[PDB]
């Protein structure tokens, strides 16, 4: 749309909210394959930063390019590493989520503040595959990754 | 133009082949090298910012796919190896280097020094 | 609906086109050599698996219904290679068709090659019609998206028209 | 889009140069399949004329059935029916090829301005299997039927 595409160029980081990612009730719902920083570059933020979040882009887009796919054509076909990058999206996108403490009001979850390091930290480990035993939802709607971890035990009963 | 050509013919016939990568169990060895040559060519055309290639340097690289080199090595390393590789030819052997661009083509005698370059340098790495 | 839309299910439905040809060109790999494989193991004959996408095998001795191959415990590691001695059945009859101690292994080793070239059989078939019903309905979003393409252009046209005309 | 749309309703025939024939070295780079003509039509252009072109229309055609099959099986089990369409659809596919004048200079090789009823003649020959037994490399690039002869002689 012309005014918001006009906008864009005005920024120097962008954060780009959908639709489509609050549906599923991921929120902040914002998109990891859209959203942009000048300053996401490792002369910057270092090449520890820079390449977790590179990757966790690469994992998702891997994701959103097979999802359409298998959903029709079954997800048993997939190679035991295929299948892997499915499950470790699929929690690293619930990791994205995260309870706000201005919106306790529509979650009912207590508000939760996450570090910069304890972020680079936690999706470090996901992808790593140190949680691959850890159900999906163990990750959503928390803060830092101990609370996934927390979480994993109270879902076990 | 030498190598380039190679290049993209192998990635052309990867692209006829590149969705039956992920779903590809029962491939034949023929289709299976098509992959795997493209998966890696694929790799080496990645590329850092801020940091523009001589010409001979980006035949150099583009010579270690062409050529079959990296075939075996694992496509995460590959941007990893790229630059040590780089580095090394660039630190070690600039008379090569001075060669590939003087000849124009890659002579006889720089198709020697690249086959042996390569072949101990990869064993290093993987080692 | 909306020319994004229609650019995504465009997007899946020529992956999915492409995968279900090729999924059809190995089936046919493999019936062949199970084909040029039954005729040896049928007159030695009178002395399901774990992969699906292969149509109506597996629910059709479902409905006849320990079971042989992972798709009849669900409804291990079988179909994938073609079976050997070491290792209800449907029985083949064309491509497009197929019906449902040592003379034990002797009828181990009958059914279960008997059982692969239908489902290759099968599974070459069902995917070769996946991928044909795919492109036919590539065309015909083809055609949407283009008689979309063009509606959205005049409608964004008459607009700017009908308003520099008012004035 | 109305662009071609209205032109289309202009054209009595169309020549389609593909990038996929061109790679398997055939110039012109011309689709044997994709390019028609409006009058091609028995009444027009002869019965004779038609009944040609619609055979090597259909042989190639039905080469392109057969190359899963190729892919699959390989070329020794196909019939002995299918084993010939297989090589005079080869053959008709070369035959279609042809130098040109223009194109003296950079090649060495005369050109040839083919006459009609030669054209119609050489694939009208080959369809029949009147050249079955030549070499598949004889009709390529080459002009009349007789330089195709001529060039199954000369390769030793």
């Amino acid at each position: 749309d012309p005014a918001p595409a006009t906008t864009f160029a005005h920024l120097d980081a962008t954060t780009v909210l959908s639709r489509a990612i609050a549906e599923l009730g991921i929120y902040p719902a914002v998109d990891p394959l859209d959203s942009t920083s000048r300053i996401m570059d490792p002369n910057i933020v270092g090449s520890e930063h820079y390449d977790v979040a590179r990757g966790v882009q690469k994992i998702l887009q891997d994701y959103k390019s097979l999802q359409d796919i298998i959903a029709i054509l079954g997800m048993d076909e997939l190679s035991e590493e295929d299948k892997l990058t499915v499950s470790r999206a699929r929690k690293i996108q619930r990791f994205l989520s995260q309870p706000f403490q201005v919106a306790e009001v529509f979650t009912g979850h207590l508000g939760k503040l996450v570090p910069l390091k304890e972020t680079i930290k936690g999706f470090q480990q996901i992808l790593a595959g140190e949680y691959d035993h850890l159900p999906e939802q163990a990750f959503y709607m928390v803060g830092p990754i101990e609370e996934a971890v927390a979480k994993a035990d109270k879902l076990a009963e | 133009k030498q190598v380039a050509g190679t290049m993209k013919l192998e990635l052309a016939q990867y692209r006829e082949v590149a969705a039956f990568a992920q779903f590809g169990s029962d491939l034949d060895a023929a289709t299976q090298q098509l992959l795997s040559r493209g998966v890696r060519l694929t790799e080496l055309l990645k590329q850092g910012q801020y940091s523009p290639m001589a010409i001979e340097e980006q035949v150099a690289v583009i010579y270690a796919g062409v050529r079959g080199y990296l075939d075996k090595l694992e496509p995460s390393k590959i941007t990893k190896f790229e630059n040590a590789f780089l580095s090394h030819v660039i630190s070690q052997h600039q008379a090569l280097l001075s060669k590939i661009r003087t000849d124009g083509k890659i002579s006889e005698e720089s198709d020697a020094k690249l086959k042996e370059i390569v072949t101990n340098f990869l064993a290093g790495f993987e080692a | 609906a909306t020319l994004k839309d229609i650019t995504r299910r465009l997007k899946s439905i020529k992956n999915i086109q492409k995968i279900t040809k090729s999924m059809k060109m190995v089936a046919a790999a493999k019936y062949a050599r199970a084909e040029r494989e039954l005729k040896p193991a049928r007159v030695y004959g009178v002395g399901s698996s774990d992969r699906g996408l292969c149509g109506a095998i597996h629910s059709s001795v479902a409905k006849q219904m320990i079971g042989v191959g992972d798709k009849i415990r669900s409804i291990k590691e079988v179909g994938r290679r073609p079976p050997t001695f070491g290792d209800i059945f449907n029985r083949f009859r064309s491509v497009i068709s197929y019906k449902t101690e040592y003379s034990l292994a002797n009828i181990i080793y009958y059914s279960l090659k008997e059982s692969t070239t239908s489902e290759q059989s099968a599974r070459m078939t069902a995917m070769d019609n996946a991928s044909k019903n795919a492109s036919e309905m590539i065309d015909k979003l083809t055609l949407t998206f283009n008689r979309t393409r063009q509606a959205v252009i005049t409608k964004e046209l008459i607009e700017i028209i009908s308003g520099a005309a008012a004035l």
